[PDB]
């Protein structure tokens, strides 16, 4: 099945039905998942870690994301739009993978 | 004898790092 | 000392596949290839370092913008075969997990200077 | 196009003062001492075209550019993957020398170098680049010209209507 | 007469000529005057007229089994072209 | 002039052996062994032309072959 | 060396630079010191592959090895040199490595063979090829 | 200063330029390079970024070079300190709200913004406030959006309006919170959609298939041509190791200005899938691995049985000139003239070059006054050609279509939908006929559909009648054009890869069929008891029906010759090495010729090129289009009886391209094209 | 303290979405014709703002997606132009509006 499926993105930091940018690594071996290509075990993947973390509520229409708590010990400062975000469909920090959502746009 | 590359003979699922999928002929 | 890929406290790898560390490597010891992950993140499908070609300059630790790659404090990593000295993403991540607290303390001390 | 007016001045002046003695084609290749099978390889003398991502004209043959832009490149040969680590393996000694270091100001210079060493070469001229805007949008004024929909019809005027 | 027999004889006929040249003037006259009649006599025969600025005028006939005979047609009048084509047909008969 | 350079380089090659810069194994490896191998070589006269043999061997003829 | 006002008693080094774009490819560079003048001077002789440069060993004894190295690396012949021999490269090396047309990795490789109990030279094979990263910008202006 | 030329002073140096240039054009002519972000040669002038500011002695304040007309005696200063300070200030304003996304941006090594920041900007910032934030929206399967990185140039909007003509993108908003994109959730529908990615300077629009896979410095670029269609678009294939990573266009004003169609841009994905690597010989267990010698032995045993016209060759869309001349020589030596092209226009005459090529060059169509399109949908057949037809429509050319109603980007007059309408138009009863006659530069474009019609002879005779009546072919202007949908068709016609007189006169059931990359053959072409040899690089319908499969290189892996619809001969380069036990196709055919006992004279690629030059002299002139003598009338006088023999069919002039994204084996293998097709079909 | 419209992109809502149908009433259509008469026939897009104001007044104060699509169809222009103009100006309200 996976041999003839179109590579797709789940949509956490992307959209539900988009193409996934893919290189040809693992195509001969027969591996078609991102984590399978570099991890050969059966342990929990870092993607499994990041999904387990829950979205965090913030006030405002923009949140400053430094990745870590200290600005100089993490990702570059990033400003994420909170417009059109809810718990089910949160905004994502591209560097860290943290998820955010706000109710301010609904005048709350 | 714990860590070896994924292309090693010891590796359970040995990897030939081919970047092209090859056509499989139809049966019979 | 010995190289180690690092993870965020959540368990997500810090690497974002900018590939600057591979461009700055004087010895060409780093080979990186990446992809879009299913969630949508920019993550590496391959990150291998040749420790028989590394010169331990630390330029890769200087170039990384997210502190993903660090040279850990371990100098007892001799091996009996050369194949074990060709590290890969899983091995580097395991080394980062093993030495996480010491590396974090060293980075907290070093942040003051730079 | 005017002049660099820097070290390149003395570079060009050293070029024009001095000259090289003529030798028969291919004789220098024997003096080089490299394997003679190197000269069996074929040569392409070309100038890279502009990358579509960027709009800078430095890499192109433009009066702005003052750097050597004509490369000698050899044909691509077999490449495979390392069975252990999937690295790209090669047996071509001349893989990157031509792209990296063989840069020439003029096509005749590269042709002379190839004929001096005995390499057979094919020169490819770049597709000419002419910075000519089309007649529809020749200038900023043409954006708001009557060409868009014609001269305004005045049959809607109340005097013409009545 | 002999114009009917090109199909039986030739598998293909090639007319190479220069687009604008003094040497190929006769070939151009030949192609713009007799090509229609030769095609009318031999409908299914491929008569290929191929031209380039630096091209050298020639008349090539391919016989069965890939045997090709090339005849130079440079600086020859249109009538001479026809005679040379007749000689090509006779040579094909000889095979 | 190129002839002069070639002669000077050949004189250098001779002087290396004469002055013991190169060793016995160098002389064995680079001159004597290939000549003896060539004498001891038995080959079947290939009915295939030169093109066919290289076509069967490899896609790019310019790449060398080892241990032929 | 011997002019009263200009006393360049020292030859710092002798060097060549390969310019393949030029007909006269090689520029042999001489670096001198005057202790009296506390000054440095640079002398350049532009030649090609076939022409030779007279040796200056009689003026400065230090030149001998520098000219031998220039002959080894670039292939510039020095006339009337007492004994012009290669210095740096391996015995039997015929190519001149610092020429811009010489491959960075070379043409041959060295390995020990078990069958023939000798260390032997073979044509080059690379497990991982040298990766040239083209960093040039179109917008740069300093490149001449 | 002859007439139109004027004189301008740039930095105190005299430059002679035409009067219609602007300040930026003269600065480029002077060798000075001005920083630009929104100005594009082939797009409407905008003037919004304000990075091109120079100094004119007459003007008090700096002016935008891109939109300022140059004047006689104007002095232009591009290095005054005020201009340097203005450049630095504009650069600061561009960077204050830009996201710090350089490591995660796929424009990292190829960004205009970074390079001009380094060259024409300060090394430090004074901004401490909150930056602007935008929410990205889907524009389709091929375009990824990071609108936060968007500097508000209007290149994407100007392209979508003037060139693409779908008019989907606009600047919605006012002030700093102004945003670019479709206001509704819409997906970019043009087949020229990929070009906005290249047009975007700051990576806000990026290629979704080529996402996070490589950096610019890692890639080796080889300049080759695109075989996706018969335009022969000039492209640059970027490769890392043995993998093609991305394909981007090159500048060639003759053919593709700088635009590439989406199919050509994103079909490299199908070069990694369903590939043939080894020779396969059929057995009771099916197609199985075999060596080159064993496959050649099987082909020899098969050919021994067949004789004469029982040997049949079908060439594919992607076959090159050298392989086709090789196969032609081999089969003529064996004694066969049954050489056909898969399209279905097998019997099209190759006699006169003017009959099957675009006699008006692609560049010269710019000067057309009236254009007639017969039975062609130029959008699907060649999107870049449709872009040029849009450009000429913008100038004011009047366009008429004699085929089915299709959604061409521009507006056109629908003359008719069936052959009878073209017959009436040729006879002279039409207002559009009086427009074609009146026009000084009339162009008639006939599509490949007319070539693939069972009644092609009389339709072509009617088209020639229209040519003669309206005088589209005259001295100094030949207005007859035929647009082709396949790369190998013009080359096959040029070399003479046409059925012989015997093959057409007496059809013979083929006993051995040779497929030269033909995966689109009609099923009746192979008698279903024939011995099929498939030579190609993907496994498809052709390979499935093969007793012997011979692996061959692709257009990215071989140095091969292709002829355009205009007949311009262009050549490919070997971007990546051949895969597995595959070989160059002409070498395969020559080796097979030696095996079967009919050895071919040539033994090297230059000898093959010399053979092509002998068969057709223009093949020696690589890169140059050769004019065709107008011999079309004499041909139709020759085929008088045949055109009368041709009957009438109950078919209407329409394109044969059902789906644009999949038309060849490479596209069918491509996953990206499949996603595009699924998006369109929902 | 943001105003009525916080979005510069279309926010799907049960009231405002693609299926919603808007058309001018016959008297409003006569007003449309009178509005258009003021501008030349070939340059018909000049009436975009008066028509959008008229549709806003008819539709109770909200410029919906159906309103924009209807105006674009009547003016024979790509809808993106009407989207841009409806988004640029302040008086155009693209969210539900009260009585006052
Ligand atoms: S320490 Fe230096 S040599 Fe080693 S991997 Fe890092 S950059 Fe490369
Ligand atoms: S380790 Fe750091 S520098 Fe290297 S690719 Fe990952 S993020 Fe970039
Ligand atoms: S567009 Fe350029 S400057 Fe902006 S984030 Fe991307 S690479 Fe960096
Ligand atoms: S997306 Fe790119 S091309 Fe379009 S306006 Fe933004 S920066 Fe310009
Ligand atoms: S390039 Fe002229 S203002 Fe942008
Ligand atoms: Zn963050």
């Amino acid at each position: 099945a996976e041999k003839n499926k179109i590579p797709e993105t789940v949509g956490g930091a992307a959209f539900k039905g988009d193409l996934r940018g893919t290189s040809a690594v693992g195509l001969g071996d027969g591996l078609y998942s991102h984590t399978s290509k570099w991890m050969q075990g059966n342990g929990k993947s870092p993607m499994d870690y990041i999904n387990e973390v829950e979205p965090i509520k913030v006030k405002g229409l923009v949140v400053a994301s430094h990745g870590s708590d200290d600005p100089a010990l993490g990702c570059p400062v990033e400003y994420i739009s909170l417009k059109g975000t809810s718990y089910e469909n949160p905004a994502v920090c591209k560097y860290t993978g943290n998820r955010y959502y706000s109710d301010c746009w609904k005048h709350g | 004898e714990c860590y070896n590359p994924k292309g090693s003979w010891f590796n359970p699922a040995k990897r030939n790092w081919k970047k092209v999928e090859i056509w499989q002929p139809p049966q019979v | 000392g010995e190289h180690a890929l690092r993870r965020y406290p959540t368990g997500e790898e810090r690497c974002i596949s900018c590939k600057l560390c591979e461009a700055i490597c004087p010895a060409q010891a780093i080979t990186i290839e990446a992809e879009e992950r299913e969630d949508g993140s920019r993550k590496t499908t391959r990150y291998d370092i040749d420790m028989t070609k590394c010169i331990y300059c630390g330029f890769c630790q200087e170039a990384c913008p997210v502190d993903a790659i660090v040279e850990g404090p371990n100098f007892e990593f001799s091996t009996e075969t050369r194949e074990e000295l060709l590290y890969d993403k899983q091995k580097l991540l395991e080394n980062g997990d093993k030495w996480e607290q010491e590396i974090a303390a060293n980075l907290r001390t070093e942040s003051l200077y730079r | 196009a005017t002049a660099p007016q820097d070290f390149s001045l003395a570079m060009k002046k050293a070029d024009e003062i001095y000259s090289g003695k003529t030798v028969k084609a291919g004789d220098i290749g024997f003096s080089a001492g490299v394997p003679l099978e190197t000269y069996n390889r074929k040569v392409r003398i070309f100038c890279p075209a502009k990358a579509a991502s960027q709009s800078g004209l430095g890499r192109t043959l433009h009066p702005s550019s003052k750097a050597p832009q004509w490369k000698i490149v050899f044909e691509n040969l077999s490449k495979w993957e390392n069975p252990l680590m999937g690295w790209t393996s090669t047996a071509d000694p001349l893989e990157n020398v031509g792209r990296s270091t063989l840069l020439f100001y003029t096509k005749e210079e590269a042709a002379a170098f190839c004929a001096k060493h005995g390499w057979e070469y094919v020169v490819d001229e770049p597709n000419p680049r002419k910075h000519i805007r089309q007649k529809r949008y020749l200038g900023y004024g043409d954006n708001y010209s009557i060409k868009r929909k014609g001269v305004p019809d005045l049959a809607h005027l109340p005097s013409n209507r009545s | 007469a002999w114009k009917t027999a090109l199909t039986t004889t030739f598998q293909e006929l090639r007319i190479t000529l220069s687009q604008s040249s003094s040497s190929s003037a006769g070939a151009r006259e030949f192609v713009l005057g007799q090509y229609a009649e030769l095609k009318a006599a031999n409908p299914l025969l491929p008569i290929l007229v191929r031209e380039s600025n630096a091209a050298q005028a020639s008349l090539t006939a391919r016989y069965d089994f890939g045997v090709e005979k090339k005849v130079s047609i440079e600086n020859d009048s249109a009538s001479g072209i026809l005679s040379k084509l007749e000689g090509l047909v006779k040579h094909g008969q000889s095979l | 002039r190129v002839t002069d350079l070639l002669i000077f380089k050949g004189r250098e090659e001779l002087e290396t052996y004469l002055f013991m810069y190169k060793q016995r194994h160098h002389a064995i490896t680079e001159y004597i062994e290939p000549y003896q191998i060539k004498k001891l070589l038995i080959e079947r006269k290939s009915s295939n032309s030169a093109f066919l043999d290289s076509f069967y061997e490899k896609a790019y003829p310019l790449v060398h072959s080892k241990y032929a | 060396r011997d002019h009263v006002n200009l006393q360049y008693k020292t030859l710092i080094d002798i060097t060549a630079v390969d310019y393949p774009e030029r007909s006269a490819r090689f520029e042999v560079v001489y670096h001198l010191l005057s202790p009296r003048l506390n000054n440095r001077i640079r002398i350049k002789v532009v030649v090609d592959e076939v022409t030779s440069v007279p040796s200056v060993s009689r003026i400065w004894n230090a030149a001998n090895w520098f000219e031998r190295e220039t002959w080894d690396m670039f292939g510039v012949f020095f006339s009337n040199h007492p004994d012009l021999r290669r210095v740096l490269t391996d015995y039997g090396f015929t190519g001149h490595p610092l020429r811009k047309d010489f491959p960075l990795t070379g043409y041959t490789e060295v390995r020990y063979d078990y069958g023939k109990k000798r260390v032997i030279s073979e044509p080059l094979e690379l497990t991982q090829e040298f990766r040239y990263f083209d960093f040039s910008s179109p917008w740069d202006t300093l490149s001449r | 200063l002859p007439a139109d030329k004027m004189e301008v002073f740039v930095n105190g140096e005299a430059v002679v330029v035409p009067k219609n240039f602007t300040v930026l054009q003269a600065c480029d002519a002077a060798g000075v390079d001005v920083p630009r972000f929104c100005y594009h040669q082939r797009l409407s002038i905008a003037g919004n970024c304000r990075m091109c500011l120079v100094e004119i002695e007459k003007a008090p304040k700096p002016v935008a070079s891109c939109a300022f007309p140059a004047g006689p005696g104007m002095k232009i200063k591009t290095d005054t300190p005020v201009i340097k300070k203005a450049r630095e200030g504009v650069m600061e304003f561009l960077l204050i709200n830009h996201p710090l996304d350089c490591p995660i941006c796929d424009q990292g090594g190829e960004c205009d913004l970074q390079d001009q920041a380094m060259i024409f900007g300060s090394d430090r910032s004074r901004f401490i406030e909150y930056k602007r934030a935008v929410a990205d929206k889907n524009l389709g399967p091929l375009i990824k959006t990071s609108m936060n990185r968007c500097i508000h140039c209007t290149r994407c909007v100007r392209f979508t309006h003037e060139v693409a003509g779908t008019s989907e993108l606009g600047i919605t908003g006012r002030g700093r919170d102004s945003e670019v994109g479709t206001y509704i959730e819409k997906l970019h529908s043009s087949e020229l959609s990929g070009n906005v990615i290249d047009l975007c300077p700051v990576g806000a629009l990026l290629s979704k298939p080529y996402a996070f896979t490589a950096r610019s410095w890692e890639l080796k670029g080889t300049e080759t041509i695109d075989v996706s269609d018969a335009l022969g678009s000039n492209i640059k294939v970027d490769c890392r190791g043995t993998e093609v990573m991305r394909i981007t266009p090159r500048l060639n004003d003759a053919i593709n200005e700088e635009w590439l169609s989406d199919k050509g841009r994103f079909q490299y994905d199908g070069l990694k899938r369903q590939r043939l690597n080894t020779p396969l010989v059929k057995g009771a267990k099916g197609l199985e691995n075999a060596t080159w010698s064993a496959a050649f032995d099987a082909i020899r045993t098969a050919i021994a049985g067949a004789k004469g016209n029982e040997l049949k060759a079908i060439a594919g869309k992607l076959a090159d000139a050298e392989s086709m001349i090789a196969l032609k020589d081999l089969f003529n030596k064996l004694g066969s003239g049954n050489l056909i092209h898969e399209d279905g226009s097998a019997t099209l005459s190759a006699d006169v070059r003017s009959s099957y090529i675009a006699n008006t060059t692609i560049a010269s169509i710019e000067k057309a006054d009236v254009i007639l399109l017969v039975g062609t949908n130029p959008r699907f057949e060649s999107p870049v050609f449709n872009a040029r037809l849009r450009k000429v429509f913008l100038d004011g050319a009047k366009v008429g279509l004699v085929g089915e109603k299709v959604d061409l980007t521009y507006a056109y007059q629908h003359l008719g939908a069936d052959v009878a309408a073209l017959e009436s138009l040729a006879s002279g009863k039409g207002a559009f006929f009086e427009a074609l006659k009146g026009a000084k530069n009339p162009v008639v474009i006939v599509g490949s559909s007319v070539l693939r019609r069972d009644d092609r002879e009389a339709v072509l005779k009617t088209v020639n009648d229209l040519v003669d009546a309206a005088g589209v072919v005259k001295e100094g202007w030949n207005g007859f054009n035929v647009l082709h949908d396949n790369a190998s068709r013009v080359a096959a016609l040029d070399i003479g890869f046409v059925p012989s007189a015997s093959a057409r006169t007496n059809p013979v059931p083929a006993k051995v069929v040779y497929l030269l990359g033909s995966d689109d053959f009609k099923d009746e072409e192979i008698p279903a008891d024939a011995f099929v040899i498939y030579q190609g690089h993907h496994g498809d319908k052709g390979a499935a029906r093969a007793n012997v499969v011979l692996p061959g290189a692709a257009y990215t892996e071989k140095a091969s010759l292709f002829a355009n619809t205009e007949g311009r001969v262009q050549t490919t380069r070997t971007a990546v090495p051949v895969l597995g036990d595959a070989r160059e196709d002409w070498k395969i055919i020559r080796a097979l010729s030696e095996v079967v006992g009919q050895q071919l004279p040539y033994d090297s690629q230059p000898q093959v090129r010399a053979r092509l030059a002998e068969v057709a002299p223009h093949f020696a002139e690589i890169g140059k289009a050769e004019s065709a003598l107008w011999l079309n009338g004499q041909y139709f006088k020759g085929v008088k009886d045949l055109v009368a023999k041709a009957a009438r069919s109950t078919a209407s002039l329409a394109t044969n391209i059902s789906n644009y994204y999949m038309t060849d084996a490479i596209s069918r293998a491509s996953r990206t094209m499949a996603k595009c097709t699924a998006v369109r079909q929902q | 303290t943001n105003s009525t419209d916080v979005f510069n992109v279309h926010h799907d809502t049960p009231e405002n979405n693609k299926d919603t149908k808007f058309d001018f009433t016959e008297a409003n259509y006569k007003l449309v014709n009178k509005i258009m008469s003021n501008y030349p026939s070939n340059y018909k897009a000049s009436a975009m703002i008066p028509l959008l104001d008229l549709a806003q007044q008819q539709n109770g104060g909200v410029v919906s997606l159906a309103v924009m699509n209807r105006v674009a169809q009547i003016l024979e222009v790509p809808p993106i132009k009407v989207y841009e103009v409806a988004t640029f100006f302040t008086m155009f309200n693209r969210s539900k509006m009260g009585k006052y």
